[PDB]
DNA sequence: GGATTACACCCAAGACACCAGGCACGAGACAGAAA
RNA sequence: UGCCUGGUGUCUUGGGUGU
DNA sequence: TTTCTGTCTCGTGCCTGGTAATCC
């Protein structure tokens, strides 16, 4: 989530974060709910866009 | 200083936002906060920011060295000589400044790295410094018989697994509770397992992956308080068997390690997790040793 | 209106290609349509459809008609077109094919009508 | 053609084994699934190949070698064409002839038509 | 070695919810999920299974007199601000008032002392990015009419110069797509531009 | 399971006469045994057999 | 000798690797034997 | 708060429907 | 007859191979 890259053995990883749709929820700047796979565009900065892969915090 | 990449990428949520516009930060105070300087260096290496070291009294040193070097003549020839000397001195300063800046930067980097190394060493030592749980009416260092109960998640369809290990460190019996943990049947079966089979565990450990485990912990504590399940003491206020939460980084890593699979080829993953919890309670140091390489991935 | 009320729709297809089934959606009223999406609406009046009877001996055995939705369970034809189809109403059956694109709809309405 | 159709390629020295998509298995009932005809024919061909390899290295009566190699030739030939006039067809355990690859492509129900 | 270490309330909370006490405390905004709507309160669930509740004073704005059920329904997640945290019982109270969910922007406690912080640079960058936000795009208008011509004011006047008195040309107006400038030749080398305001427009290019 | 409804079946898995049925409804309930998986790990008897 | 003989559609009903024989693991019963 | 499922043999044969 | 037990019979299990025109 920080933006860095790491290399670790498969054993060292804790576990997959299995999250239900009731847990993986995203809200945009305006407050409209955005779900998995939707396309959003960055409001500022590079103003890039893409499809959501996973939502965390 | 900030590059265009720094001008665009340093967001209010990014960890680099703490020094987006820092200025005139004292060097002597940096050693007390090594992580700030390390993060500044990391941001610099990303092509976002530029770290600059400057002296408020640089002009004072330049003027003093010029006064030492300059001639005292007043003729126009002496004026030309002094001008040539001063210009060469300024060029020498221009050449010299970057090397001194780099040397000072490397010195501060080494100091901060050593400070953070010592800090991490102390944190790890604090993490791994804990003797095994001492049951009452026993001397310190005695290995207690332990019982671990866990169900993992608590979704509809989550049975509670129980694993008991003696002081010898060898698994004695594993049991499944297939009824609901809130039913009277669950409590009765757990009481029968605790009492009838002469298991007599010295401490009971409870752990899980979410907040659902809290209800199990409360239910177990209520059961212990209700049935007066006092510890058996080898031959009189008999003491109750303690029920606590257990830290489970080593257990989580052990449930995925192939060492457990070789040790227990016909056991479920939750059984391996409970065994890891029990071994951690028996001896945290040996469990931390069992991590081998994965210990370096722990949040220290 | 949903997939059970005429006029209605069966699916909503997003730009990425995902299909939203309106039978199993609990929040059909909470769907907003964006430009470029596709709605698999029901067959409506004046939709060109290809109509066919076997054996197809000549090219007048496949002709494009305009849809008119009617009760009861039989296809209905003006009786003048029973000659090219070689059809009568003693039990014959005929095939209907629905175009699925603007290009194909234009071809049917401009060539096979 | 030197590049594309060289005459010695008309003799099979290595056989390509098609993926299971070409020879899918069917679940006859809720428990037992049925291997396809091509799968059984390939199993027979591979058994004959193993038999030839085993016989060659151990001991070589020419009569036995001729018999086994002729069996392998028969299996490979019937795997691709089971209507060779002048010799009996390969039969399944149920008595029906094997559906060779050539039979898949011809007729009204073949691939092309 | 020291005796066995017993986890406390903060450690148990961090172990169970995998959320630190710093990242989950007063004055934080989280996208909680509505689980039950009632007239006097709303029961919501956070991402980390932490059950929350809001008393009726905060689901709806103090000025509004609507009903909680009409505005918010089950499955409609909304932003909420943490007011209190029961770490032992994993219970929290939230507020939907915009004074928390919106005004809380600079939630970091970074010391902005001018001696060690360049406030002027951050402010200047802030108006730079705000002006960038103000920046937009515009395009030309296309209208189909026999007497409509996409010409400038001087271009329209020159086009009407070769024409006798009274001929009329129509061009887009500078006051917006909802306005139309009509240029007609009053006299030789004399032209009048008249602005026409459009109402009930079907489209920008439409009439 | 089939997408139809099983609520019209009796205790013995057979529908009773006099019951109105529609398309895709289940009129005969039959199950075949399957070797259980490793779900006995932590499933409270709620594992598909 | 080889190849091919109209188009489309509906429904129902009967068959689809079986087996036998030689090799292994575990168990148990009824008879041995000391006392 | 207890919470919802789309996945359907094959090969033969026989009797039929419309030309 | 009481008691410890042997050791080979035998239940349960399984591997794996035998076995109708016409026409060119
Ligand atoms: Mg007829």
């Amino acid at each position: 989530s920080d933006g860095k890259l790491l290399s670790l053995p498969p054993v060292s990883i804790y576990s997959k974060l299995n999250l239900n749709p009731n847990q993986q929820i995203a809200i945009d700047s305006n407050g409209v709910e955005v779900k998995v796979g939707d396309t959003v565009r960055e409001f500022t900065g590079e103003r890039r866009q893409g499809t959501i892969l996973h939502v965390y915090r | 200083e900030l590059t265009e990449r720094g001008k665009l990428q340093i967001e209010p949520e990014s960890p680099y936002f703490d020094f987006k516009y820092a200025k005139n930060r004292p060097i002597s105070a940096l050693t007390a906060t090594p992580d700030l300087y390390l993060r500044m260096i990391q941001a610099e290496n990303d092509g976002l920011v530029n770290i600059k070291v400057e002296l408020p009294m640089l002009s004072t040193v330049v003027d003093h060295f010029y006064n030492i070097l300059k001639s005292d003549g007043t003729s126009e020839i002496s004026e030309k000589w002094n001008a040539l000397r001063n210009d060469a001195w300024k060029q020498s300063l221009d050449k010299l400044i970057p090397l001194v800046q780099l040397n000072v930067k490397e010195s501060i980097r080494r100091d901060c790295e050593r400070v953070l190394y010592f800090q991490v060493k102390n944190s790890f030592t604090k993490k791994i410094d804990q003797a095994p749980y001492q049951p009452p009416t026993y001397a310190k260092g005695t290995i207690p018989r332990v019982l671990t109960l866990s169900f993992g998640e608590g979704n509809r369809g989550d049975a509670v697994l129980g694993v008991f290990m003696d002081d010898s460190g060898d698994v004695k019996s594993q049991i499944k509770f297939d009824e609901d943990f809130q039913s009277r049947d669950f409590s009765d079966s757990l009481t029968r397992y605790i009492k009838s089979n002469n298991i007599n565990p010295d401490i009971i450990g409870i752990s899980g992956f979410n907040i659902h485990t809290k209800k199990l912990f409360d239910k177990v504590n209520e059961l212990v308080n209700e049935e007066r399940l006092t510890i058996e003491y080898d031959n009189s206020d008999k003491h109750l068997i303690r029920v606590i939460y257990v830290n489970d980084e080593t257990a989580r890593l052990y449930q995925h390690s192939s060492k457990s699979s070789a040790e227990y080829p016909n056991r479920p993953q939750l059984a391996k997790y409970c065994i890891g919890l029990a071994k951690y309670i028996q001896s945290p140091l040996l469990e931390y040793l069992a991590l081998d390489e994965s210990m370096y991935s722990l949040h220290i | 209106n949903g997939p059970n009320e005429h006029p209605g729709a069966k699916y909503v297809i997003r730009d990425n290609g995902d299909r939203i089934d309106l039978r199993y959606h609990k929040r059909a009223g909470d769907i907003v349509l964006q430009y470029g999406w596709k709605v698999e609406r029901h067959l409506m009046d004046d939709d060109p459809v290809l109509f066919n009877r076997q054996p197809s001996l000549h090219k007048m055995s496949m002709m494009a008609h305009r849809v008119k939705v009617m009760p009861y369970s039989t296809f209905r034809l003006n009786l003048s077109v029973t000659s090219p189809y070689n059809a009568d109403f003693d039990g014959d059956e005929m095939n209907l094919h629905v175009p699925q694109s603007e290009e194909t709809r234009a071809e049917l309405s401009q060539l096979c009508a | 053609n030197e590049d594309y159709a060289r005459p010695e390629w008309m003799i099979i020295t290595v056989l390509p084994v098609p993926p299971p998509q070409v020879r899918p298995s069917i679940a006859m009932d809720e428990t037992t699934q049925g291997q396809d005809d091509l799968t059984h024919k390939l199993s027979d061909i591979l058994k004959a190949n193993i038999n030839v390899q085993k016989l060659e290295m151990d001991g070589s009566p020419q009569h036995i070698i001729n018999e086994v190699e002729q069996l392998l030739q028969f299996h490979v030939a019937t795997y691709m064409d089971n209507d060779i006039a002048g010799q009996p067809q390969a039969l399944q355990k149920s008595g029906r002839p094997v559906k060779a690859i050539r039979a898949r492509l011809k007729g009204k129900e073949g691939r092309l038509r | 070695r020291r005796d066995f270490h017993i986890l406390n309330e903060a450690e148990i909370f961090q172990l169970l919810t995998r959320e630190t006490v710093d990242s989950f405390r007063k004055g934080m905004v989280i996208p909680v999920y509505v689980r039950k709507v009632e007239s006097s309160y709303m029961s919501v669930s956070t991402q980390s299974l932490i059950a929350g509740n809001i008393q009726r004073q905060d689901i709806l704005e103090p000025n509004d007199r609507r009903d909680p059920r009409e505005v918010y329904s089950v499955g409609q997640t909304v932003r909420a601000c943490i007011l209190d945290v029961d770490y032992y019982n994993f219970k929290c109270q939230l507020s939907l008032l915009r004074q928390f969910t919106e005004n809380q922007v600079a939630g970091l406690n970074v010391n902005r002392n001018p001696k060690f912080w360049d406030i002027e640079s951050e402010n200047r960058d802030r108006q730079e990015e705000i002006d960038k936000q103000r920046e937009e795009s515009r395009e030309s208008r296309v209208i189909k009419h026999p007497f409509f011509h996409n010409m400038k004011s001087k271009e329209a006047e020159d086009y009407l110069a070769a024409r006798p008195v009274g001929d009329v040309v129509i061009r887009p107006s500078s006051k917006g797509s909802n306005h139309i400038t009509i240029s007609w030749k009053v006299a030789p080398q004399l032209y009048q531009h008249i602005d026409v305001l459009e109402e009930n427009k079907d489209d920008a290019n439409a009439i | 399971l089939k997408h139809g409804t099983y609520e019209k079946l009796d205790e013995d898995g057979l529908i009773a006469p006099g019951v109105r049925v529609s398309g895709d409804d289940i009129i005969i309930g039959k199950t075949t045994p399957i070797p259980p998986d490793t779900e006995e790990l932590g499933q409270r008897t709620k594992y598909h057999t």
